[PDB]
């Protein structure tokens, strides 16, 4: 690469010494830049050097081949971000809402459910739940998820699902048909939903409970990809 | 109007008169009156309950006339909507739908449905075949014979 | 008490905590006492005479769907019957008396063999089912290069059969009936995988039924692809007096459904005198060994009885004369999954009963104590 | 309180976390080390522990050096010294 | 030892002797049994013809997609990329089920071996190493035409033992189901083979969801090692709808000029395909096959698809076709725009001849919809260079009539949005030859509402059990059949009206209170043949124990069905419900 870049450029007298000085300066710069991130590890630095060589050699030019400072300014981009990495998901609509419902089930307390989703009128005299009186100060999303039941998951999934697009035979609310259960099984088999782990689980038994295995970033991306404001449910307890 | 009224006052003479407008059979009227007293204590807008019961009973008992003439239900709902002192029609439908839930599994409702052979407006000989999933069911894509005969007679 | 009864609103409204002081102290003990005989008598009478006529009329009405079922089965689908009631008689009558003769006549001699597969029995094993499938169909064997490194010898053979059967002429050669597809022992993942792979073959016909209400949760997005189900609903409110034989109804149905010890009692209720004494001797010896070696531990090969020792023991009580009679009368017990024979590392033969000490004591005390 | 100290992002602190757990400064919640004999290791090698199924952000670790030892060891000239006690 | 107690058994039914006529066709006589058998045979043969004609092209497309996929992956595998020879060669297949077969070319002086691994074959690291080494040795020995140790040392000594150089290609299947600790350890172990100068390792990852999970689960050093050189390939069936369009086009060509599709049908197809992402084409094939089966099974006018059978019209066919709404609309239009009343009378039953040829003069034509849609698709694909469009959506929009609204949204076809629009043409007797779901049959036999149907049957049993009353006299327990419901339906109402957790004794007391008393004893005493029941009848408290027995039976039925559970197995006194209707 450097041979190509210099044959595409003009002459460079004192070739060997200047070349060695350029290499030493590059090594010193990369060490001083990423020592606090790679530690005293020879292998990580030896990989970063190879990673960031083909571009630094492209950024050089004749007017700063002998001026290290100006060359350093011209290649400041590849000295700040390490960049050592290679819709987020392609799930269906009902699975997309099913994951959100499972997250809500896992990271919320049942006693305060009625205060968040009751949205219909009453004929018989009755009262709703008063709700929480004080906010938690632990931000529960920093802890391990809790366990729930299939019935609560289905109920909340029905509650938060968007309304379905002579109304005596409308049946506005979504019902749990075959494909909902099929998509729930698909979610489980992709390791996005866990259960009480033992060999040869039997899905049909009261002694089986589920939980979630995705971090906050994935669920936030999924919620924002379907125009859902999940944070409003968690901002109240703690931002 | 009457729906918006909270904890109103009701008693027998207008309740029976509330059903004589549609000229319902007497037994249905007394059954409705008896049913009202059971749930009278726990109510907020009893006009809604009365509306729902009377409307469901009227649809149940006058299905034969409705089958022959599709136009009936329009003025059937419109007359009582006007009588209810409310211009909006969605309120009546929503209240009727709520009332239907509270009375779905009662013995006398089942007895009335069996006696009048309505079964959600479909004769029993058809609902069972629709439930099974037979391909030889009456698809609503052709004009049925009964309306065809009257249409042919009128156009003669 | 509540304002909503359906939808999620009813679920949210009906789960509120009670005042914890209005909890009634009533207990089930202060209820009239009923013995087993009266239970059986009343249950049989009400199952046989209550509403026979409407059920018969409904069966006659829904018998007229048979040609549609046959037509759907011809085109490589798989029926699944669901509903409330018992679907045993319906499935057996449809599969045996109607489908097989019609298929046999349509392919022209002998009728198509049917493999009835009881599902409510907790003692089902897919190895025996595949053994009988192999006996009926006679598939090609498995070469050494296809056995892989400690690979399963059932799934590989099923895949080989699938690859082979993709060129033969399309003809139904076997019909199999699964009575309860989600029974206590057939709902396991391996059995479902075997059945899903076995249903890809177009040369065999599937009929099945389910009873549980969360049944569709059991099937993946891949299993539903090769099952190729078509769903039908048949509700008849049948008593289901046969499925409720492996469990003790007298104890509110909390009798360890996955055990299967009730079927042994039912079988010994109608056996000959000589077999009962042999089973009593085997049970007593196994209980002695279990007590000496070890509670709730199950009996296995470690606490069995050697075949030669058992022959010497039983021959001394005029139960069996020679080994031939013993091996002749042991096959009936082996077939019903009530006794197993296996060989240890030293080459001996050990017979053993896969029950629990408490269940064995109950069996010894309730049905074999009086002979 | 006060040059400004750079605040490294999450993805750059992940590598430091792995480097620290490699150098035997943290251990998992309740994990045994090396088994006494070969049969125990063979038995343990065929079981999938629950610590390898939970995602990275929720594994529960335990400390091997308490704060008092950090306060004793670290020289007083370090700018993090004031933060070594509660 | 009854057959109803064995685990499984085989039964060989006995066939009777019946060889008289060809009664071996699943089809049945329509028109209330007045149809002839030759029509049934013709319908059978026509359905088989159409089914075969559709499935041939379906199979051709299915094979073509796999062939193209293999070609693409093989082109990626042997690409020339040379910056160093101390690194891996990684290929990520995104969103693909582990079902494709990879082919490796043959080249002299090099052994090309493929090693496939699955999550079930991955309990440890040493066992995976042993399987890989065994497969490698078996393949090498088979290709070559003593014994060794199944270790990485076999890689070291391969040149001496055989003579050629390895080109091992690994293939992990369903990588989302492997505990990534073992996979990371195996990759680190495989890193040790780079110091041999004659091996070349490659890796293929069959990722299903996305590579973000792979990034967040693996270690960091292994990610840096993998990032040396890699290629990401998006392999999915629904990449731009390039395959579902072909299936729909094949179906349209098969049914061209014979039958018609409805907007409701295509909308249903779109909605039901929107809910599946992994296996999509098979679902569409199932919908089309079931729709064709239902149409050819339920409609008696299909015989007239071929023009030959026109010489078969009867009075019944004319009577049925006279009820066509389009025919009535045409008659009304004729009587409104035209005064002559002689034609209307003759066209009716007065002169059945006129209607007879009137039916056939306007039957055998073609619809422009299929050809116009094909032309529009070709023009929009080739001459405009757009490939991300769905043929089903375009066809549905064309059927509705909003083609211009579907076209102008792209801001690239304004100049061509002049002659591309199509005007739908309605014909006479149109819906005698049509496909649609107005009766809710396709949504009942493919995607039924399981739990809702069970609850509806349980709560309102009156729609299931026939309410016969003619034989109320000769029957034995008539009175009970009129005033008492089945135990399951009677108990489900109380179950629904109860609270979340309920006590057994109060529930039993309520159930006993619900049912009538005198009729039960009368029914018990009705049969005089029995003896023990009679002596139980006169017991003062037989009613309580009868109700208790029925209550136990119903409770056990619910507990087996999954509608209830019992809490605190050491107490067995309180039961919690688990299913609410309507959810």
């Amino acid at each position: 690469c450097l041979r190509k870049r210099i044959i595409e450029e003009q002459i460079t007298d004192c070739t060997d010494d200047q070349f060695q000085n350029v290499a030493a300066n590059f090594i010193h710069l990369i060490v001083q830049a990423f020592h606090s991130y790679t530690g005293n590890d020879i292998f990580a630095l030896n990989d970063l050097i190879d990673f960031k060589w083909p571009k630094y050699v492209s950024r050089i030019t004749k007017e700063n081949i002998f001026e290290p400072l100006a060359l350093y300014k011209s290649a400041i981009k590849l000295f700040l971000s390490t960049d050592d990495n290679l819709q987020t998901y392609d799930l269906s609509i009902i699975s997309k809402y099913l994951l959100i419902a499972s997250y809500i089930c896992s990271y919320l307390e049942p006693r305060y459910d009625a205060s968040i989703f009751s949205r219909k009128t009453r004929i018989i005299q009755g009262r709703a739940a008063y709700g929480r009186r004080k906010k938690k100060e632990v931000n529960p999303r920093y802890l391990q998820p809790s366990l729930f039941a299939i019935e609560r998951l289905l109920a909340i999934f029905q509650a938060i699902f968007p309304i379905q697009g002579s109304a005596l035979r409308e049946e506005s609310l979504m019902k749990a048909n075959i494909e909902v259960f099929q998509n729930l099984s698909e979610l489980h088999t992709l390791k996005l939903i866990a259960t009480t782990m033992n060999k040869n689980i039997d899905y049909l038994s009261p002694k089986v409970r589920w939980k979630v295995n995705v971090p906050w970033e994935i669920i936030k991306e999924i919620s924002e990809s379907v125009h859902f404001n999940i944070s409003d449910y968690f901002s109240d307890i703690h931002e | 109007s009457l729906l918006v009224k909270k904890y109103c006052k009701m008693t027998t003479e207008e309740i029976i008169r509330l059903c004589n407008d549609f000229e319902l059979p007497r037994e249905v009227a007394y059954k409705i009156v008896d049913e009202y007293n059971i749930n009278a204590s726990r109510l907020v807008c009893p006009w809604q309950l009365v509306c729902g019961l009377v409307l469901n009973c009227t649809f149940i008992v006058f299905n034969e006339r409705r089958r022959k003439d599709p136009r009936i239900d329009h003025f059937i709902v419109s007359k009582m909507c006007s009588l209810m002192l409310t211009s909006k029609v969605d309120d009546v439908i929503e209240c009727v739908k709520l009332v239907k839930e509270l009375i779905i599994g009662e013995k006398w409702f089942r007895d009335l449905q069996i006696r009048y052979d309505d079964f959600d407006g479909i004769r029993y000989d058809e609902i069972i075949f629709r439930k099974l999933g037979s391909m030889l069911q009456t698809t609503n894509i052709l004009v049925t014979d009964d309306q065809y005969n009257i249409w042919k007679k009128r156009i003669e | 008490a509540s304002s909503f009864l359906d939808t999620f609103e009813g679920y949210f409204d009906q789960r509120k905590i009670v005042r914890t002081n209005a909890k009634s102290r009533h207990t089930m003990s202060m209820a009239p006492d009923v013995t087993r005989e009266e239970f059986s008598l009343v249950s049989n009478f009400f199952n046989e005479n209550f509403q026979k006529r409407p059920r018969q009329k409904l069966f006659e009405i829904q018998k007229k769907m048979f040609p549609q079922y046959w037509f759907e089965l011809t085109q490589g689908f798989s029926l699944l019957f669901y509903g409330v009631g018992s679907k045993r008689n319906f499935l057996e009558e449809f599969a045996i008396d109607y489908l097989s003769p019609k298929i046999a006549y349509s392919q022209l001699v002998n009728s198509i063999p049917c493999l009835i597969l009881n599902g409510y029995n907790p003692s089902c094993n897919y190895r025996d089912v595949f053994k009988e499938i192999t006996d009926l169909l006679v598939p090609a064997e498995l070469t050494r290069s296809e056995t892989k490194y400690w690979g399963n010898h059932v799934i590989l053979q099923i895949q080989k059969m699938i690859d082979f059967y993709k060129n033969q002429p399309l003809d139904i050669k076997l019909i199999l009936v699964v009575h309860n597809l989600d029974g206590p022992s057939i709902r396991k993942n391996t059995f479902q995988t075997m059945l899903s792979f076995l249903s890809v073959i177009r040369q065999i016909a599937i009929v099945a039924s389910t009873d549980h209400i969360y049944a569709p949760l059991l099937w993946d997005n891949m299993k539903a692809q090769n099952y190729n189900f078509v769903f039908h609903d048949i509700s008849n409110f049948e008593p289901s007096t046969v499925e409720s034989t492996f469990q003790d109804v007298m104890k509110m149905g909390k009798s360890d459904t996955s055990s299967g010890a009730e079927g042994a009692k039912y079988v010994l209720q109608s056996l000959t005198v000589n077999s009962k004494k042999m089973y009593k001797l085997l049970i007593e010896t196994q209980m002695q060994n279990m007590g000496n070696l070890s509670g709730p531990k199950r009996g296995t090969q470690r606490t069995g009885v050697e075949l030669k020792l058992f022959n010497h023991l039983c021959a001394a009580d005029f139960i069996a004369s020679n080994e031939i009679a013993l091996r002749s009368m042991l096959r009936e017990f082996i077939e019903h999954k009530m006794a197993n024979i296996t060989k240890n590392n030293s080459g001996m033969e050990i017979i053993w009963v896969p029950y629990t000490y408490a269940e064995l004591e109950k069996l010894l005390k309730t049905v074999l104590n009086t002979l | 309180r006060i040059n400004t100290i750079k605040l490294w992002l999450k993805k750059d602190v992940k590598n430091v976390w792995e480097n620290l757990v490699q150098l035997d400064f943290f251990t998992e919640k309740s994990a045994v080390g090396l088994r006494d004999n070969a049969t125990a290791a063979f038995y343990a090698s065929n079981y999938q522990f629950q610590g390898t199924m939970i995602p990275f952000d929720l594994r529960s670790y335990q400390m091997q050096i308490i704060l008092q030892e950090l306060r004793r060891i670290i020289p007083k000239s370090n700018m993090y010294y004031s933060w070594t006690q509660l | 030892f009854a057959d109803a107690q064995r685990s499984h058994y085989t039964v060989y039914p006995s066939l009777p002797q019946s060889n008289k006529n060809d009664k071996h066709i699943p089809f049945v006589k329509l028109l209330s049994g007045k149809e002839s058998e030759v029509n049934v045979e013709k319908r059978w043969e026509l359905y088989h013809q159409l089914h075969s004609h559709f499935h041939d092209q379906v199979d051709h497309i299915i094979d073509n997609i796999e062939a193209d996929l293999k070609a693409e992956i093989s082109d990626l595998l042997y690409s020339e990329t040379t910056q160093k020879r101390r690194c891996f060669n990684t290929i990520f297949l995104l969103g693909s089920d582990s079902t494709t077969k990879i082919e490796l070319k043959d080249e002299s002086s090099r052994y090309n071996v493929l090693i496939e691994l699955t999550p079930k074959e991955s309990p440890n690291v040493r066992m995976m190493l042993r399987r890989s080494m065994y497969k490698l040795y078996s393949a090498a020995d088979a290709e070559e035409h003593n014994d060794v140790s199944y270790d990485l040392s076999l890689v070291e000594n391969f040149k001496r033992l055989f003579g050629k150089d390895l080109a091992m290609v690994f293939n992990f299947k369903d990588v989302d189901s492997i505990n990534f600790n073992t996979l990371d350890n195996f990759i680190i172990l495989l890193k040790s083979a780079f110091k041999y100068d004659h091996v070349k390792i490659s890796l293929i990852f069959n990722i299903n969801t996305n590579l973000s999970n792979i990034e967040k689960n693996l270690r960091q050093s292994t990610i840096r090692l993998l990032k040396r050189n890699y290629h990401k390939l998006d392999v999915s069936s629904n990449k731009g709808f390039k395959y579902g369009n072909q299936i729909f086009q094949s179906f349209l060509d098969t049914v061209d000029g014979k039958l018609n599709l409805s907007d409701r049908f295509v909308e249903f197809i779109l909605s039901k395909m929107a809910n599946n992402t992994n296996h999509n084409l098979q679902l569409l094939t199932k919908m089309l096959d079931y729709s064709l089966m239902s149409y050819f099974f339920q409609n008696a006018f299909s015989v007239f698809i071929d023009p030959v059978n026109v010489d078969f019209l009867n009075d019944d066919y004319l009577k049925i076709l006279s009820r066509c709404p389009t025919f009535m609309f045409f008659v009304e239009g004729l009587i409104k725009q035209h005064a002559p009343a002689d034609e209307i009378l003759s066209l009716l039953t007065n002169k059945n001849r006129g209607l007879e040829e009137f039916f056939v003069e306007f039957l055998v034509r073609e619809n422009p919809i299929n050809g116009h849609a094909k032309f529009v698709a070709r023009f929009l694909e080739e001459e405009l260079n757009i490939t991300n469009f769905n043929l089903i959506e375009l066809y549905h929009n064309l059927l509705i009539g909003k083609l211009d609204s579907y076209l102008d949204r792209w801001s690239a076809c304004k100049e061509y949005k002049d002659r591309l629009h199509f005007e739908p043409i309605d014909t006479i007797f149109q819906e005698l030859f049509t496909l649609d779901n107005r009766s809710g049959l396709l949504t009942q036999s493919i995607f039924p509402s399981y739990k809702s149907n069970i609850e509806d049957n349980l709560l309102s049993w009156e729609q299931v059990l026939p309410s016969l009353d003619k034989e109320n006299y000769d029957t034995l327990s008539g009175d009970l059949d009129k005033i008492m419901a089945p135990v399951l339906g009677q108990l489900f109402k109380l179950y629904r009206e109860a609270n979340m957790t309920i006590n057994i004794y109060d529930f039993y007391i309520a159930f006993r209170e619900t049912l009538p008393k005198e009729e039960i004893l009368n029914f018990i005493r009705k049969d005089p043949s029995n003896t023990k029941l009679l002596e139980l009848a006169e017991t003062p408290d037989a009613f309580d124990k009868v109700a208790l027995i029925l209550f136990m039976q119903a409770i056990f039925a619910f507990e087996n069905m999954g509608l209830i559970k019992f809490q605190s197995t050491k107490s067995y006194d309180l039961v919690e419900k688990c299913v609410w209707r309507g959810i």
